[PDB]
């Protein structure tokens, strides 16, 4: 009867940077989804390929506990089959992703008066992202035709940005917390059903 | 890589990079106008610093850009606008005169003071003495007296520095590949690269000139009935045949005639609509008012203002501690963060210019899906338009009547409406003459057309000519009148004022070609419509992306600036103008003087 740590996820006082997502595997606990499907204590909940009306009777191998802070805007980003910043520099989504994803309002604690200099996101990349993969670079973007000398110049840029979330930005531009639970479902014997 | 590839990312960083300075600057300029104190005056100056040398340094980089590769339209409007050299073209030894002169006659233009003689001490400064002298007195004497003082102890300060000025400015546009200043203006409206939809910078005038020879009779015949009603005003000092003296129209300029309704009221036993009793009594504050606002903005399909509108606008007066400035204006500071400005009062003129505020806000909430160097109107005159629409449409009786501020008795005669369409033309009609002279005068200037030995002698001679207005005193050559009014002295452009007051009316009938209006324009009204509120929306969501040709024909249906719904407008009130002067003279003889 061992619960899965959803708790001490959701209300961890700081998130990592956009390219620094945090990432959690869960197995081996019971977890229950009744106590977030009917209470309404967040803003946005939705999802693809798992039903959340009573579907916890399923078995499966592992779950994922994708968490990350961004632009409010960029909320549409985090789906299957889409294109955009987020989804070419920062974090891109399988075509056939199953798993939910909650985003909520976070203005009253990661906006700071002056701007909030802590998140970074990637802005300029030499390619696109393959499903599920992580960015810890910090070479020099090349664009021009000479080398950078590892020194920004005439067509080298740092590829690094910060959001300067300050709390009299407008709801497209206030910071919003999302989490991804994905449910990894393979060939095997899936002891975390959560029942 | 292909050089537009180049400049793809270059133009991604610094979006990104001027969205946040921008930010930083606007929001220490408002902190400066919500709160004045020393430390907050110390922060906007480098806020604005910061932002100016980041520009700068920006618009250097940009230069290093071949403009002549490049294909996409978008980047080449982005790339042209950031390019620019501006004033850095000049000398650093003539940069830092420029900057004193500006300075200086900036300093004298808004520090100056007239008094008569044997009072040293009490002089009244521009506002609030000589406005309200020019505005409110009656005697020809005292009127003369202030105009040739303010005229006399402000211009011999301005010649000199406006010769140099001249010169300078001249030769700043010669050094960036323009013709002369006239040119470096004009070019705001000049269009290149789309097939079809191409202006010339030499086409504005020749538009110009047109659009007034068309006008001209509309103002020949009101220029006639008010100098009727001033003739019955000043019995012995008014030729029945001469031209308006300068130092009787209104305010210190004759910018405006609106101040001369009272005098030129048709049917003065009507009273004007006047609507602050019934604001007073339903117990309405300034949040009512921008409410009431919102839902007639809300009922054209337009979008309703944010939760950040409401907590962090300031609509009333601080009072108290604080000290703020009074002049109603919409902030847009980016990302969301938009707000009005103004100490709102119960009272009809504060609710109109509410509408046109909020319209204002509407407009720059419109294009915020638009980079950041193409996030304004299409060109210098389409946003105060957008924002005047707005208060013709809200101005009419029917949505007075529609918000239950009116009682339903009240039905509308001939009378009223008559008053209601001369009052707006002693201010829309007023004005086009005195722009279009003044802009002719300074455009010809600068091109060298007049001597400087003979500016004064010309300045005076379309006076007499286009605008009808005569001199009370004789003037020699070392004065200065034209450089007395506050946009010459302070280098701006004043020719927006001019395609403004033209393209609102093309855009007012257009909307009213979807609202289904039957009946005469001057009762039109948009509410109530999502046809019309979608055809305007269609040009705003552009801002700068496209030529102004393409958003001008989106709405209208026509490629150039147009006069004719101004005429159909008017039409009911050029009718009364005609029937009523069938005894009067139209036109002036140029050769009548005052002093003879
Ligand atoms: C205005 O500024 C002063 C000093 O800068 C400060 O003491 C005061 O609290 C400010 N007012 C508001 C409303 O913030
Ligand atoms: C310019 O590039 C943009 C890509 O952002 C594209 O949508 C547009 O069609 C291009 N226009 C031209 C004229 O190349
Ligand atoms: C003015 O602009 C042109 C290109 O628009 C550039 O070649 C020139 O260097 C600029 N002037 C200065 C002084 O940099
Ligand atoms: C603005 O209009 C939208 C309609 O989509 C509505 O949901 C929202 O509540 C309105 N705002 C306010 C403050 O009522
Ligand atoms: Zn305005």
């Amino acid at each position: 009867t061992n619960l899965c740590p959803f708790d001490e996820v959701f209300n961890a006082t700081r998130f990592a940077s956009v390219y620094a997502w945090n990432r959690k595997r869960i197995s081996n606990c019971v977890a229950d989804y009744s106590v977030l499907y009917n209470l309404a204590p967040f803003f946005t909940f939705k999802c693809y390929g798992v039903s959340p009306t009573k579907l916890n009777d399923l078995c499966f191998t592992n779950v994922y506990a994708d968490s990350f802070v961004i632009r409010g805007d960029e909320v549409r980003q985090i789906a299957p089959g889409q294109t955009g910043n987020i989804a070419d520099y920062n974090y891109k989504l399988p075509d056939d992703f199953t798993g939910c994803v909650i985003a909520w309002n976070s203005n009253k604690l990661d906006s700071k008066v002056s701007g909030n200099y802590n998140y970074l996101y990637r802005l300029f990349r030499k390619s696109n992202l393959k499903p599920f993969e992580r960015d810890i670079s910090t070479e020099i973007y090349q664009a021009g035709n000479k080398p950078c000398n590892g020194v920004a110049g005439f067509n080298c840029y740092f590829p690094l940005r910060s959001y300067s979330f300050r709390p009299t930005y407008g709801v497209g531009h206030q910071p919003y917390r999302v989490v991804v639970l994905s449910f990894e479902l393979l060939h095997a014997p899936a002891t975390v059903c959560g029942p | 890589s292909t050089i537009e590839e180049q400049a793809k990312t270059f133009l991604d960083k610094f979006n990104h990079e001027a969205e946040d300075l921008f930010y930083q600057s606007s929001l220490a300029s408002w902190n400066y106008n919500t709160n004045i104190t020393e430390e907050n005056v110390q922060n906007m100056n480098n806020a604005g610093d910061k932002w100016s040398a980041f520009l700068k340094e920006q618009s250097t980089l940009a230069q290093m850009y071949p403009l002549q590769e490049i294909q996409n339209l978008t980047v080449k409007l982005q790339l042209q606008a950031l390019q620019q050299n501006g004033s850095s073209v000049l000398s650093e030894d003539k940069s830092k005169r420029l900057n004193t002169i500006l300075n200086t006659m900036s300093t004298i233009y808004s520090t100056g003071k007239v008094c008569n003689p044997d009072n040293p001490q009490e002089c009244l400064l521009l506002e609030p003495g000589l406005n309200e002298i020019m505005a409110n007195s009656l005697d020809y004497n005292e009127r003369l007296w202030a105009w040739e003082s303010w005229r006399s102890e402000v211009g011999k300060q301005l010649r000199p520095l406006y010769e140099e000025y001249v010169v300078l400015k001249n030769e700043m546009a010669r050094a960036n590949h323009y013709e002369d200043y006239g040119d470096y203006w004009r070019g705001d409206y000049e269009v290149n690269g789309v097939d079809g939809y191409d202006y010339s910078r030499g086409q504005l005038i020749e538009d110009v000139e047109h659009t007034f020879e068309e006008i001209k009779p509309l103002y020949e015949h009101l220029h006639a009935y008010v100098r009727a009603k001033l003739m019955n005003a000043y019995p012995s000092y008014i030729s029945p045949i001469g031209c308006l003296p300068a130092h009787l129209l209104g305010d210190m300029w004759g910018r405006f005639w609106t101040n001369l309704y009272s005098l030129t009221v048709p049917f003065g036993q009507k009273p004007n609509i006047d609507v602050t009793d019934a604001m007073v009594d339903q117990a309405w504050d300034a949040q009512r008012i921008f409410k009431e606002a919102e839902k007639f903005f809300v009922s054209v399909g337009l979008p309703n203002m944010t939760q950040g509108f409401w907590e962090n606008s300031m609509l009333t007066d601080p009072g108290n501690v604080q000290k703020a400035v009074c002049h109603p204006t919409a902030w847009d500071l980016g990302k969301g963060d938009f707000r009005i400005l103004m100490c709102t009062k119960v009272t009809m003129d504060d609710f109109l210019t509410a509408h046109h505020e909020m319209g204002h806000i509407q407009y720059d909430m419109a294009y915020a899906a638009q980079p950041f160097l193409l996030r304004n109107g299409a060109n210098e005159g389409f946003h105060e338009a957008v924002g005047e629409i707005m208060s013709l449409s809200a101005a009419t009786p029917k949505h007075l009547k529609s918000i239950g501020l009116l009682s339903p008795d009240f039905q509308e005669d001939n009378e009223t409406e008559i008053n209601f369409l001369l009052k707006q033309a002693l201010t829309i009609v007023g004005t086009l003459p005195f722009t279009y002279m003044l802009e002719k005068w300074r455009w010809m200037v600068f091109k060298g057309e007049i001597p400087k030995d003979q500016w004064m002698k010309k300045w005076w001679e379309m006076k007499r000519e286009i605008v009808g207005v005569v001199e009370p005193v004789p003037h020699d050559e070392t004065y200065c009148d034209p450089a007395s009014l506050f946009h010459v002295s302070n280098d701006y452009s004043f020719i927006r004022y001019y395609t403004r007051t033209l393209y609102q009316f093309q855009f007012q009938e257009a909307l009213c070609q979807a609202a289904k209006h039957e009946g005469p324009l001057h009762k039109c009204d948009i509410s109530n419509s999502t046809e019309a509120g979608q055809k305007l929306f269609n040009m705003l969501r552009l801002g700068k992306s496209e030529p102004w040709t393409l958003a001008l024909e989106n709405v209208v249906g026509a490629k150039n600036m147009n006069v004719r719904p101004l005429l159909n407008y008017f039409e009911p009130l050029f009718t009364w103008l005609k029937d009523q002067n069938k005894n009067s003279f139209v036109g002036w003889s140029t050769d009548w003087s005052p002093y003879a």
